[PDB]
């Protein structure tokens, strides 16, 4: 009931937002700040792949995306949709898709992969 | 008239389009096990991606040749199970252990060519 | 609302189950095998680290761990609780934490993260 | 419903059983090109080993699906042609050149992967 | 109809079975276990490539085939028939042809034949 | 009374069961699992050096050997007595004593004593 | 009086006389367990070459003394089984599975160097 | 009983002769020359070890060594008995035991035992 | 309840003390010295990490932290508390955690665990 | 019954518990020499650790079994001699020299490990 998302796959700590884009979801601002200082996440991700659309909430979503840079580092909006970004009122670092968004995530903490 | 079975280099690639009843299932069961002794083989790749519904009287026939071919002398792999048919397989409940299935016919031949006869 | 997660770095698939202990959530069995062939996903984690507590039917949860074995590669029940494994007489390979849950599933597809 | 397609690492395959009319082929001729749109390809491998007699209009169709599949990008291999189909019936008004025929489906792949895709 | 022939290429012991599908022919079950402690072969074969068919001995041929693992170890069945296991009531390491049955029975005892 | 004396010398976890022949201590299943995931315990030992003539406690003391397979990595019974193994009315990995069972525990997690 | 155990290079070498009775076998099986505590053994080679016939309920106990030692902390091997007892008692529905029976005592310790001594 | 015996190892296929000592068993020549153009026909062992005795027809069994030489590669009479060859009222490559007949038969096809 | 603890990680003996702040320490004063000639224990760790507090018997605890210095070697106190140390009337080597105390035991006997 | 024996890697082990007299020795010594014929042995390890007492007539048997089997062609190590038997019953009343005694069976087989080369 009173929950949005949390995770911890690695030192990066990512999130997931399904479609509930109302102003009463101030908890997805707070929960990504609550879990942040407890277990140390340098990189974070967003993954708003399935969301149409944002009406009047970039103030509680992406204006507070600066507030994680002062917390730790690197907000990364993974795949804002096509109709989502029509006219913006209001920078940051973003990407296209999670499989290639996490590629530059470990490149910021100076780690790679090996086959 | 029958289910089209071909051969590849030291492997058999049987593909299933659709069936009629158990009478076509026993006719296909007599087809594959005869052909694998009509020539020599070591690996069967069963393709069932085109089937969305299987009766309990048919899944035992695909429970037969997935285990009658191992005793025959060749390892088997049943690639590409649809999610609708995969529910009623274990809702029935029959473990496909020793089968080591895959997702698609390209990746199905990756493990079988690797494992036996590298 | 009634849907959990589907996104991947394309060799594994992560997944998260928050608290929803009811048999009417059959979609975690239904809408999971749907996504397993919509991409080419290999061994995937469950991560039920916050789930208290399934009492009657884990058959919807421990027999779906055999559904993925025949449709794709294996599945890791990442991070069970202490109450959840109170008396479970009714195998499958588990882990303890989501960070090391990713390691011994990545060692099946033969890759790691070293620099 | 009897003609499968079992694509194998950008290289398709075609099995063909015993046909009896050209009404089968017109439903089949659209099905091969509809697959080569859905996936990328480098060479399709038509196998006609299980045919002992051929209608003269069907030879116009099987002589056409070569040139229907050349323009899409892929090459063709008409492997495993029998004697009695070939000897006195493919002497008709064909222009079979650049066709890259083979002997059997195992060697038919390695007469294509030796040329294209590798 | 005296008996069944057996000799050895000094590490394994071959065997042949002709058409004797009746339970009164237990001599292939007794005089085959007798030869095992007579000369200590490790692997052995059955080579029932020419026999159609089996009705009356469903288990007793495979019960003893599990019961040279008590003393050899395990036999390898060579060349079952399509009619032989086209249907049956219901493990045993098997092969297809003696030229491949011998070539992999040597690999279980770590020998080879190279030019 | 209210004591079981568990802690963690290495990354594995020691545990000592002294003379406690009573069915009232179900808490050696309960209070071990709570402190199992309280820290990172990969493997752990049991070490029942002298507890002889224990009755049906295997209905606890073998299902507790199955929960550690789920919540963590494997578990090792260390040094059963003579009359204890005589109680078999009805797998798991065992050893002889706690100075060699700990050594093969480090052999699983890929560490050894040097110099 | 009894059936002895001699230590030989961190292995045990139980050699039995002609004992065909369970109330002596239960009287025997304490000595296997009461020795393996005092000598820190790792593999016990039970030699049963000098036993001709066995009773059935012995094999429900001697078929469980494998699980005596396998839970105690040492592997066990059963060497030198007669061909008679494997066809008059073991074909009964007892459940020998994973016992690792050798052939003779020369091949026993050669296999039991491959559990201790690289 | 329309049989004598048969077998089939890799390139040197061989044959076996049990106790069937009469002129009415000329099938062991007739069924043997058929197999020489059923596959490739390099050296073939007779192995008439279990036979006491034969006095009537050596014209069938010794002149057949100069029947397979003109059709295929040569043969080896393996394991003549003690007093069988005591009756010689009236050459060819031979040996003493089946296990060492292969030690020189594989030399004529450029194969030698490795490890 | 006249028992506390004993162990054997092949050179030392780690020992555990759950809370018993009375004159019942005459057991662990005596029953821990008698293990020192029962096996060759060089080091021992006391590990009073769970004990609050010591009322009037550290005199018993300092003699047993000096008897071992004249019996074999290297007693050490592992994990005292803030409330426990309150007034010191009265040296002896100590450590902080149970994990790191075990390593410096091997540093006094010239060992270290790596691979 | 009797006193057993056991082949072990071109050597020969034998265990002995408390036997009675020279009749129990001549039923033993005729069963030791008869099976050192059958096995092609080179060293017999007479484990006699489990012995309470030895009569004076056995001192002219086990003090001469080392003169027996030496002439047969194999060395003998009398290993595991108790203190009570050794003091006044293997005393200065016999010709005890050149017997190659040992202490325990692991050090006994270690000694005869270095008589078969290694």
């Amino acid at each position: 009931s009173a929950l949005q998302e949390l995770s911890a796959p690695l030192l990066p700590i990512f999130e997931k937002i399904s479609v509930m884009p109302l102003i009463g979801t101030i908890d997805t601002e707070r929960a990504k700040l609550i879990i942040e200082n407890l277990l140390i996440g340098v990189v974070k991700n967003r993954s708003e792949v399935v969301l149409i659309d944002i009406t009047g909430v970039p103030v509680v979503d992406t204006m507070v995306a600066h507030h994680i840079i002062q917390a730790s580092e690197a907000v990364r909006l993974v795949g804002c949709q096509a109709m989502l970004v029509g006219i913006r009122p209001e920078q940051i670092i973003t990407t296209n898709t999670m499989k290639k968004g996490m590629e530059r995530a470990l490149a910021l903490t100076n780690r790679e992969i090996v086959e | 008239m029958g289910i089209p079975i071909l051969k590849l280099g030291e492997c058999l690639l049987i593909s299933i389009q659709s069936e009629l009843d158990d009478h076509t299932a026993v006719e296909f069961q007599e087809d594959l096990l005869a052909k694998i002794h009509e020539t020599s083989a070591r690996g069967v790749v069963i393709d069932i991606t085109s089937i969305d519904f299987i009766d309990s009287f048919i899944a035992k026939i695909l429970g037969d040749v997935v285990s009658m071919s191992k005793l025959m002398g060749a390892k088997v792999v049943v690639t590409g199970i649809q999610p609708a048919v995969a529910i009623t397989l274990i809702e029935l409940g029959i473990t496909f252990s020793g089968v080591l299935s895959a997702m698609d016919l390209e990746s199905g031949l990756e493990k079988l060519k690797q494992e036996l006869g590298e």
